[PDB]
């Protein structure tokens, strides 16, 4: 949106990183930041710890239905079985999708979002516009936004989640699919189906 | 708080932004303001609801605009301060080294082991918030409620649209650490937390789908009995 008060992006970019490196340089010097550690933190949310997790929980739970139950019943023990679990997902709550019931998740005051199975949450989550407007629209910003029309007569539950209880949102199982394999039917789950603003991929 | 951050039913914030593809992190910087959350969080500068509560106390307008890691800079900053462990004045001195000379080195340090046996630790084992009381839930499934009308300029998790609905209790979590004391410095002070349902309707008013609800995480002192 055109803020004629805003300077450039490149010149944003340029101030951060020298206030960035200055604040690094403060804490390396106290002994308790090192670049290691931050090398560290950065290889876990690129490349271990990403939806491909949450993906495995899904299908899992769309081929078995005790294992089904008891990620309902207690999301995190259920996560545990397959181990997957930790730091901002200690306490997951998992809730169904199912032809009468549509769930979408956010967090309206800040960014709680269930790390261990999804990763680092993106940029537009984060953001005030997603946030202000799904408590308020859901089913018109779903179509808008995301190009999933929630037919009128289905009920909308948003969660908006300020504790440190997280809200993961099993999706429904396409269509077309009896049978698939395991790995076959992961091709269809994404962050987006686990949120809530788009279902599991059709076909 | 009453600030900016509190968003939900705001108008007139613009279109969602979503690149149809983007990395974890958009440049080298926001990996550092990343990592620096367990390094200041082990040193002591702050606690999860104190974290957040430094974000609130942010410029609105650049919190509004501004990269989202960069609010997680000013918080470890505005935290820094409040403990006596940053000095503002060494602080802009050296920022104005790394304008000057953005390629000059960091300073010579130990790859200390236990920090990343921290890390990794912290990552798969959790900081659970969660904690036992020695007194039982006050409120059950079904029961309907009210929340608080009370305005606190400290920290809390009371977002505007919410206060003083009425709707029901949905589950109980058990207890965990309460936003209002831990975020403003007075302890973890553990309370009873519950998931409540408000309609559409009572939140929006008839602007309001009759076939929507608003799923609301609340502390026990958040809400008082309407109806058993
Ligand atoms: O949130």
């Amino acid at each position: 949106t055109e803020n004629i008060l805003r300077k450039s992006d490149e010149e944003i970019q340029k101030e951060i990183t020298a206030r960035v490196k200055a604040l690094e340089s403060m804490l390396i010097e106290q002994g308790i930041l090192t670049t290691s550690m931050i090398d560290r933190m950065a290889e876990i949310y690129e490349n271990e710890v990403g939806p491909h997790l949450g993906a495995k929980v899904v299908v899992k739970a769309w081929t078995d239905p005790e294992f089904k139950k008891r990620l309902l019943a207690d999301g995190t023990e259920a996560c545990k079985e397959l181990g997957i679990g930790g730091l901002q997902g200690e306490d997951m709550m998992w809730v169904e999708n199912t032809d009468e019931v549509h769930h979408v998740v956010v967090c309206t005051l800040c960014s709680c979002y269930p790390w261990p199975v999804l990763g680092l949450p993106p940029n537009w989550f984060k953001e005030p516009q997603y946030r202000s407007r799904v408590v308020r629209e859901p089913r018109q910003l779903l179509k808008e936004e995301f190009g999933f029309e929630v037919p009128p007569s289905k009920e909308i539950k948003v969660w908006d989640s300020s504790s440190e209880m997280r809200f993961v949102v099993l999706p429904q199982r396409p269509a077309g699919t009896d049978g698939w394999s395991e790995e076959e039917l992961a091709t269809l789950v994404t962050r987006e189906s686990m949120i809530g603003v788009e279902p599991a991929k059709a076909v | 708080m009453n600030g900016v951050y509190d968003v939900g039913g705001t108008d007139g914030l613009g279109p969602i932004n979503r690149p149809a593809d983007e990395p974890v992190f958009r440049a080298e910087w926001e990996k550092v303001a990343f990592a620096m959350f367990p390094a200041t969080f082990r040193a002591g500068f702050m606690g999860l609801d104190e974290f957040r509560f430094g974000i609130e106390q942010m410029n609105p307008a650049e919190y509004l605009e501004s990269p989202y890691y960069w609010h997680w800079i000013r918080t470890y900053i505005h935290h820094g301060v409040r403990t006596g462990k940053i000095d503002l004045e060494e602080l802009e001195r050296r920022t104005q080294y790394y304008r000057e000379n953005p390629d000059a080195p960091l300073p010579e340090h130990e790859q200390k082991p236990e920090l990343i046996e921290f890390v990794n630790q912290a990552v798969y084992g959790g900081l659970p918030a969660s904690r036992e009381v020695d007194r039982p839930p006050k409120f059950k499934e079904g029961d309907v409620v009210r929340f608080s009308t009370a305005s606190p300029k400290g920290h809390a998790a009371r977002a505007r649209y919410v206060r003083g609905k009425t709707g029901t209790v949905v589950k109980h979590h058990g207890a965990y650490i309460y936003p209002d004391t831990a975020g403003n410095g007075l302890g973890e002070c553990p309370e009873h937390l519950y998931t409540v349902r408000f309609t559409a309707q009572e939140l929006w008013g008839p602007e309001g789908d009759p076939n929507s609800s608003v799923y609301y995480d609340c502390w026990e002192p958040y809400i008082e009995l309407v109806d058993t």
